[PDB]
């Protein structure tokens, strides 16, 4: 049951158990209905914490191997990179699980015409490639950054065609967007000039922010900014 | 700083 | 393997992967062979971190389905009670799988004379009955509630036989068994007067503070004396 | 506050 699911998914978000809270979202979602917005965005929280807690582990166990490598104990890395590896596969479940979802429900699901969701899934289709590329050795990584960048487009394209410049999916697209640019691609002036037009073209339109969504057109218009002064300073 |  | 299942620990421990590292312990403590100072820290500590997980779950559920009783939604209560009892009967089971590492290994195998072991462990004992104490009901309560007792007293008359005042471990069970006092027992003078008697015992004896523990040794009598004053005042 |  749908409402007996999404409960759960709430609770489960209130006490932090975002496995409990992506299987139920999983769940909703497999139930072949379109999300709400507030459905839509219960599903990203508990996904972006179960991919992220792997994706931190990641992180601090790759460090280790490289002042392994560097230290020259060799059978300590053996241990240490099939450990990585391990927590690697576990990341490459979760996207290739959300990825799923995107491709057998979501996207798939979406009319022509629901153009707010479109962008949110073909955006969440490029977050989840770009957490497999973060991690993707060779012809696996080209083929991932490659899946990331077209998600990215698309989504990109739309939003420009039916969004206005302040609303927050856009504004969050333009933000994560230029991060594949920065840290994907290395295109660190592409990576600007995505963050820095999407800016611009924020605060041109200052008119048409929304009261029920002001509050996050700001929040992630800071975030450009701050990107921005990051990158170039 | 990816969106939160 | 020994030395495998003690490395897989000590990453998992610095990933934040805690039922990886809890898993990796109870196999080591398995082995049916003593666990040197730092794998009994291992130990403590995976298991602290998965248990706690779900302390802090159960309390952010119970204070929902608190607030449901009283808005009188006999539905939703319905199903916030069956969640903090999913969430109970997962902290139970640590609990108890913890509680049957202690009883059937650790405290089993220890000599009458690895006195420094058996505090840890009987404290240890007396920290996870309290555990299932802060959920428990009825006749099931009135058990755990004598069994963090009789562990917590027990490794408290060793530790004042055979363990200096300022000893980490014994400053540390004062502390917990303090607690107990105060929070499972209801009982704030019997709290304050156990606390304040082992910070007493430790400052007359100063000069019995260690280069390698002398850190602790004042944390710790720090942390003693924040309780009771929260408490007295 | 319990032992950390």
């Amino acid at each position: 049951d749908r409402e007996q699911l999404l409960q759960r998914a709430r609770l489960a978000e209130q006490a932090e158990r975002y496995d409990d809270m992506a299987s139920a979202m999983k769940a909703v979602t497999e139930l072949n209905e379109p999300l709400s917005n507030e459905d839509r965005n219960l599903l990203s929280v508990a996904y972006k914490n179960v991919v992220g807690a792997r994706r931190s582990s990641w992180r601090v166990i790759s460090s280790i191997e490289q002042k392994t490598m560097a230290d020259g104990n060799e059978k300590k890395l053996e241990k240490v990179k099939a450990y990585r590896e391990k927590i690697e596969k576990e990341l490459e479940t979760v996207c290739n699980d959300v990825l799923s979802l995107l491709d057998k429900f979501l996207i798939k699901n979406c009319n022509d015409f629901q153009y707010e969701s479109k962008v949110f899934y073909l955006k969440m289709k490029g977050d989840y490639y770009r957490y497999l590329a973060e991690v993707a050795s060779g012809e696996k990584k080209n083929s991932v950054v490659e899946a990331s960048e077209a998600a990215y487009k698309e989504a990109f394209e739309i939003s420009k065609e039916q969004m206005q410049p302040t609303h927050p999916i856009r504004l969050g697209l333009a933000l994560n967007f230029s991060v594949f640019y920065y840290e994907i691609q290395n295109a660190p002036e592409q990576a600007c000039l995505l963050a820095k037009q999407a800016f611009d073209d924020a605060i041109a339109e200052l008119d048409t922010l929304n009261e029920d969504s002001y509050k996050d057109s700001t929040l992630i218009m800071q975030l450009l900014r701050d990107n921005l002064t990051l990158w170039t300073s | 700083i990816s969106l939160p």
